[PDB]
């Protein structure tokens, strides 16, 4: 096909496909986003996102 | 009362000016509509919002900004954003070319058909507000529209008031690393003109905040708008003693005599201490005999070169939230006796501090977490004589060529300047050191 | 209101620069008819950048087709695209010319040229704030690079600081395509060099090696390598029609980028290509497609990098990326390579991030570099004059107009000129 | 206020901590998400939230061990911080380590112990562990303790091993690393590290019953010393023992800070709760060269001073019983010139001892310290180990390749033989 | 991290490579599609060792595979585990080298040994830390020995200080397998000896007589014999990727081992390898592990440990389990042969742990060991090249190539200085 470097898909559907890790990509490698931190498991009761701290 | 001026000019600023209208108006109840959300309508007792704001009757809101830039389409997503309901349509002035990086294409042919209007707005601006303190100038240093146009608004306003303050927010140069290429040799264009007039500046670059993003921040690889929000919390800091007050609080009028020694070193660091996520707040106390020290750390202040062969001048730790006075001479006292937190030996009165009572202001959509205490550092400081070594020194190893010099020569400017400017950029760097170790 | 003015001209550009439409319109929900179809909003809304509008709720292009062969001309009106132009502006003609220079600026291009520039006259004078001018041409012809010289030398008499941005296919070290090749290219070097600001130079050598090597593709015809050099046609122009985090237009896309007057000729690249059987196997980041825009393969002409020292890299990235990112691994690209950039520059790189990348994958990007290492290119053409004109080969013609050989030797060292400061500024 | 900072350092150290952290933990009310479901201020940070930080610095060059303390169930225990991992192993080689690998780490290893012990109110020491025979558990430390020296001074540091048993131990090169981490760390050293883990061994084979230890099994008991130590600064006793105290009396000479450690009341479960054991029971449960933690012989060294610890129900009659019954009693040997012998010390809170453990909820406790006139004789045979090796000089071009000199090793060998002689000149009696 | 780079080089290369892949990667989980289908957690946050990642969570192997015939290159794709492998990385020859290095690294595979750098040096910048590289070969042939004295030699030059880590299969006592081997494992140490950090050494016929009576396995070809080689292949590399009480990777190895650094070849093993029939009824052990570890049977070479006296020893014991064990089982082989022991090495064992087992054994130990009597396999090499250059028996077909008669007499005194070393630290 003459056309590749610009490949029919559409920007939903790029976007879906492309975001195919779930969470296998940042355990098994530092999977870089623009503007992400990272999310260490914490209990329950413990770690509010924002509260009193 | 206590009202001041804030124009957005050249891209890098008015970017970060896009950022810190988010911040003043979730402190109040203002919506980007300007409209209280229908409870928690004021009857009009408070005159919280006089410092940035104006009010139109209808209980709309109005700002005090300006976004003028020649380039068409930066200003053009603040007309059809979600803050195109904020401000005043006569105030956007947009254009039809970018500064190219030419002196003359800000200050010369393009920026010489728009000043009329420029200058009859923040005259208009000032004559509907009752006591004015300074100005609030969003300038970077590189190109000809964030270095070569501000230079063309601060030579202005400074014959028409005259004795009014100044004070700027955006991106100091890299000494190593950059993106416009005619950078070396693009910096020195407004310090031909704008160091009798400027009382204020940023000290250090845009590099180093990548870095806490990295260390203290848990995030990875950021962006450029988690710049801007940082950037945009010690603006409301530093104009936080003109509308909340608290018990030492100065105004705009009084960093001219606190901060200027000489007539050539007007320039701050800035340091918010408590820069952290969720996942360590939670682990941490941080008290003030920290964050005292949080400031003062090699790493949590901004600056890419060496603070440690640096001498501290004149600090001035602006505190904010729930601080008591006691804590914080047991941690200046702590400060001074340190060893490696080398002074200037001939100024013993060095410190200047600044209490206040509202919380550090958070904004959703960020890494932040509520924290009860949070500190500015306004500091000059010995080191930067380093930075300011190597960027005329940037421009001497392609003064041999003069390269890039083909396009100012070719739209509207000399060659006259780009020797008499170096000798006084040399003039700058010399005068910290030829008075930095003289009474000894 | 970074305007761009845009023509045709010879039969390499003519093909081109029609494919060029077919690539901007997909971008901008442009239907041949003239009825905007994208669904996305940002298509519109600086849509006159390349298009005059329609009456009736309809959309046009702003260029003008012309040569003097009218095989071409009547072969894009049937084409895909073909309804969309404005039927006033074909200047084509029946008669022919014999790849000649002489007549094509004495006598046989100038019965044509006061038509031909009326209406590049006409799209100008009721324009907002025109910028520059966009006509694709190839180096080799009588008709193409011959007539590139006549469609800009009446221009710059007039326009003062207007940038424009042609776009050369150079000839290839190994074949040839025509045997009056260095006869006439060098003779458009004369006034190209004086006026031009970019000339994207292309190889048709290098544009087979992709498509051997990467793309895998056994055989590239002339409906692949077209459609290859149409990204760097729509990757310079992000910064012109969209949003973005660092913008510049053509101008600031030439104070950057030419250090002396003389030295503004531009290479292609397009960096996240891949052949279809490891495309799977293949996971691009920041860090990877700065390998393909950095790769030694990814180049539509061939030279070779590692026989000189870049001046002034400028890639532009498009899509949504991490900017700490863009700015750490293009030192990294520095560092790592230390004796391949000049040493009298200091950062020897400057990115573009856009906000909507071109379509095809989620993030595209478009290197654009400006070697010293293209003086190669300059010795082989400047060496096949003089050697071959040790006979006097092929005056008779072009003597029949008044092309004495008084030009012909001066015109050589014009491009000898060229040669001269490379080696002046290597080792500086 | 009477506080300590451990840092654990190597793979052999952190996982000391491991085991140690967990008793400290479990000997106060403390879930390690830092909420209980005064007096612990020994060794705790405390929010404004209620949350419980230790005061700790994990530090190694291998990414493994640390790893599993962060992904574990006491991630919400450590500042994320605290944990301080490389990216390339020591690799068994000072020259390695403490010359190239350690170099670029140093800087933030030591930000975090001013930062740590910047919070804090008046100190008496430092906690460091590691063994004998690894490159970072030799070379490292070194570098970690000659800034403490020089940025702290007087303030104490003190250290505690598993060395690998000398007879049989895991690598060949060990003998190139516990000359060098005996040697550059002489001179700054207070109270400091132990012998050997071929006792602890055959202590889990015949006072605790249950054959085939493992790592884990062990650090039971080894942080059952150490808490004995610091018992005192978190509960009150009728004698009371600081921890700057242990400089002045178990060293003779400021060459010789080796002074051991055994622990006598290590009881399997069953054979537990039928018989005492009384104050004077698990005394002259000391002495003898079977129970000891030590693996060299008792009878070949007169001892110089002893360390007695009781643990829980103690009345000091019976001490003073115990110790009467030891010194006329005729086979061992307290020295000639010292009649002094002995440090007591006592405590009411019990031993605790973590579930899931081989050991026994006591009555009553002691942790036997001391240092023998044997010390040199393991000494003795350790650089003839490292006599045999080099006097063809095997194995050096694995540190000479790495920006150490080639004669280093002489200069330390005959500064321990002037240490094995000197150490002989004492032990003569003097008439 | 760690991180370590795979090669492959010739017939016996690409089969054993093949099979490894096959083995690695079934120990993570990850089908022949490449992506990550398994349940456990312990196994994709040291993955990044030996695995890029496919976009999609597919896990691409950090391999490439190179031989000068392109028949053994596409045996490997059409099998089992050859899908996974990125297609750019087939690297190969057009022509054989025909049991000649004159041809295989001279003459033939120089033109491809400049370009196969290329993806070399891009899978292994591809990392944050690099710790070494790893190639399987064996030295009787000529298109993966003599190639892989020459992928060994452009290595060292840019990374000098990195541990390679290049696996060999030696020819054999009694059965030859080509007429020219004197002619060969005499002259590939000259480039082994000198540019390589770790090198192990295999028998055929110590591959067959462990197949001939402790397995008492009737009719194996040569697939099991592959998985052979690659149960002490990754045995070594285990504690890279999972946690131990007592960790040793390469470097823990590479210190401890070498006692001289001319001296870095090596006799591996594996321990809990019993027969089929007889599986059940064997109760399996620390301590019986050990004895069939040191026994004569279970060593990989043909040339006898019993007539010669070990220089160091270690073994790493995977799966949970208890460590006294350890401790007094390597007391009880260090002190149960005085002979085969050193003088001036007190303790010559050494010890290491993993917690984790193969995916289908209980628990599971390896050998590796350093022996004098393997000097009688440099002899007994270095015997059989004094019979053929004598006469010059096989000279000219390795003569006019490029390599003259002096390089086979340099590369059999470097010979015979092997044999010479380990003789006089014998007798000790
Ligand atoms: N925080 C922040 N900084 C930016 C952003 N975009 C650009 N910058 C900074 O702006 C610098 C570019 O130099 P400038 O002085 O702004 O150039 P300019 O005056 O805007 O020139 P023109 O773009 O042609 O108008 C870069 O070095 C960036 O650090 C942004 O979106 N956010
Ligand atoms: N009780 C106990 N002892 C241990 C443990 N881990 C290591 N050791 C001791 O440490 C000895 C080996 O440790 P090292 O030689 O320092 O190895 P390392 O800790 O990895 O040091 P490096 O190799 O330099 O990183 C073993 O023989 C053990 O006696 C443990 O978890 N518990
Ligand atoms: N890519 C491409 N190149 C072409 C096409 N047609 C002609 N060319 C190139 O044009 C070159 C010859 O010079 P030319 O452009 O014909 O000079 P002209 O006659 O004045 O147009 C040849 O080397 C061809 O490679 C086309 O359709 N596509
Ligand atoms: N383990 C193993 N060895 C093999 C296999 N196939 C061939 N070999 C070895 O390969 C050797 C022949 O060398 P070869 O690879 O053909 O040399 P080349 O022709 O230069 O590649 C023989 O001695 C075999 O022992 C196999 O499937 N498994
Ligand atoms: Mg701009
Ligand atoms: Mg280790």
């Amino acid at each position: 096909a003459r056309d590749m470097v610009n490949p029919p898909k559409p920007y939903k559907e790029v976007f879906e496909e492309a975001q195919a890790g779930h969470d296998l990509y940042v355990v098994s490698h530092n999977d870089y986003f623009v503007g992400e931190a990272k999310n260490r498991k914490y209990d329950p009761s413990s770690f509010h996102r924002f509260n009193l701290y | 009362m206590r009202e001041c001026i804030s124009v957005h000019v050249g891209q890098a600023g008015v970017q970060i000016g896009n950022a810190c209208w988010e911040l003043y108006c979730l402190e109040h109840g203002i919506q980007p509509d300007g409209q209280m959300p229908s409870d928690k309508t004021i009857g009009g007792g408070d005159d919280s919002f006089n410092t940035f704001f104006s009010e139109t009757g209808a209980g709309k809101h109005v700002p005090r900004a300006v976004f003028v830039d020649l380039e068409p389409t930066v200003i053009d997503e603040v007309r059809t954003g979600t803050y195109r309901q904020l401000f005043h349509p006569e105030q956007l002035i947009t254009g039809k070319e970018d500064a190219a990086n030419n002196y003359a294409r800000g200050h010369y042919t393009i920026g010489k058909e728009l000043i009329d209007l420029v200058l009859d707005r923040i005259r208009k601006l000032a004559d509907q507000c009752t006591g004015l303190q300074g100005f609030l100038i969003f300038h970077s240093f590189g190109g000809g529209t964030g270095s070569g146009f501000t230079s063309l608004l601060m030579e202005r306003l400074s014959v028409d008031y005259g004795k009014k303050s100044k004070l700027e927010f955006s991106i100091y140069p890299a000494p190593q690393v950059s993106t416009a290429v005619v950078e070396p040799y693009n910096s020195i264009l407004t310090t031909h003109t704008t160091l009798e007039h400027s009382d204020c500046a940023f000290m250090v670059d845009n590099e180093a905040i990548y870095d806490i993003c990295r260390r203290n921040l848990d995030i990875e690889r950021p962006t450029y708008t988690n710049l801007n929000r940082l950037i945009g919390q010690i603006v409301s800091s530093i104009t936080a003693s003109l509308r909340f007050d608290g018990a030492l609080n100065v105004d705009l009028t009084e960093f001219q005599t606190n901060l200027v020694p000489y007539p050539r070193i007007h320039f701050p660091l800035a340091t918010y201490a408590p820069v952290i996520s969720a996942e360590k707040a939670y682990h941490e106390q941080l008290s003030v005999a920290e964050i005292t020290n949080a400031c003062f750390e090699p790493a949590n202040q901004m600056v890419k070169c060496d603070p440690r062969h640096g001498k501290y001048m004149a600090c001035c730790l602006l505190y904010r939230g729930d601080v008591v006075p006691k804590d914080v001479n047991a941690a200046i006292a702590t400060i001074k006796t340190k060893r490696t937190i080398q002074f200037v030996d001939w100024c013993p009165t060095g410190f200047k501090v600044g209490i206040n009572y509202q919380p550090p202001t958070v904004v959703p959509g960020g890494d932040l977490a509520k924290v009860q205490r949070a500190v500015c550092m306004l500091s000059n400081t010995t080191a930067i004589a380093e930075a300011w070594a190597r960027l005329d020194h940037k421009f001497d190893l392609m003064y041999a060529k003069r390269a890039f010099v083909h396009w100012y020569v070719g739209e509207g400017m000399e060659e006259g300047e780009f020797s008499e400017a170096r000798e006084d950029m040399a003039a700058l760097e010399k005068d910290y050191e030829e008075v930095g170790m003289d009474s000894v | 209101m970074r305007e761009i003015v845009h023509l045709q001209a010879g039969q390499c550009g003519n093909q081109i620069g029609a494919k060029f439409w077919e690539v901007i319109s997909d971008e901008h929900g442009i239907d041949p008819t003239g009825t905007y179809h994208g669904d996305s909003d940002l298509q519109l809304e600086r849509i006159n950048v390349y298009y005059n509008e329609a009456t009736g709720g309809k959309y046009v292009p702003r260029a003008v087709l012309v040569d003097l062969e009218p095989g071409t001309m009547d072969s894009v009106r049937s084409g895909p695209f073909g309804q969309i132009f404005r039927p006033d502006n074909f200047v084509f003609g029946q008669s022919g010319a014999g790849n000649n220079w002489a007549k094509g600026h004495y006598t046989e291009g100038a019965e044509l040229v006061d038509s031909v520039l009326d209406v590049v006259r006409k799209e100008a004078e009721s324009c907002d704030c025109l910028q520059g001018f966009q006509l694709t041409h190839s180096l080799g012809g009588g008709t193409g690079s011959g007539m590139g010289t006549l469609l800009i030398s009446k221009i710059r008499e007039e326009y003062p600081d207007r940038i424009m941005n042609t776009f050369s296919v150079v000839p290839s070290p190994k074949v040839s395509d025509t045997v009056v090749e260095p006869y006439n290219a060098t003779l458009s070097v004369h006034q190209l060099v004086e006026n031009t600001d970019e000339t994207y130079c292309i190889d048709n050598e290098a544009l087979y090696d992709i498509c051997f090597r990467t793309l895998k593709l056994t055989t590239p015809t002339y409906g692949d390598l077209n459609h290859l050099v149409s990204a760097t046609m729509s990757g310079v122009t992000t910064c012109l029609r969209f949003p973005g985090q660092l913008n510049a237009d053509l101008r600031k896309l030439a104070v950057n980028m030419v250090p002396f007057p003389r030295l503004h000729f531009f290479m292609p690249g397009f960096a996240p290509l891949t052949s279809r059987g490891s495309q799977q196997y293949r996971a691009l980041t920041v860090p990877e497609l700065t390998q393909q825009m950095f790769d030694a393969k990814n180049m539509m002409a061939a030279c070779d990098p590692r026989h000189g020292r870049y001046l002034t890299v400028a890639a532009v990235f498009r899509g949504r990326m991490s900017m700490k990112e863009v700015d750490e691994q293009m030192l990294n690209v520095q560092n790592k390579n230390s004796s391949y950039f000049v040493e009298w520059i200091p950062n020897n790189v400057k990115t573009a991030v856009c906000d909507i990348p071109p379509r095809g994958l989620k993030m595209s990007a478009t290197f654009i570099g400006n070697s010293t290492a293209i003086q190669e290119l300059f010795k082989r053409i400047s060496e096949q004059f003089t050697a071959m004109f040790r006979r006097k080969a092929f005056l008779h013609w072009y003597t029949g107009e008044g092309m004495d050989e008084m030009e012909f030797t001066e015109a050589e060292s014009n491009m000898n000129d060229l040669v001269s400061e490379y080696q002046q500024y290597q080792d500086a």
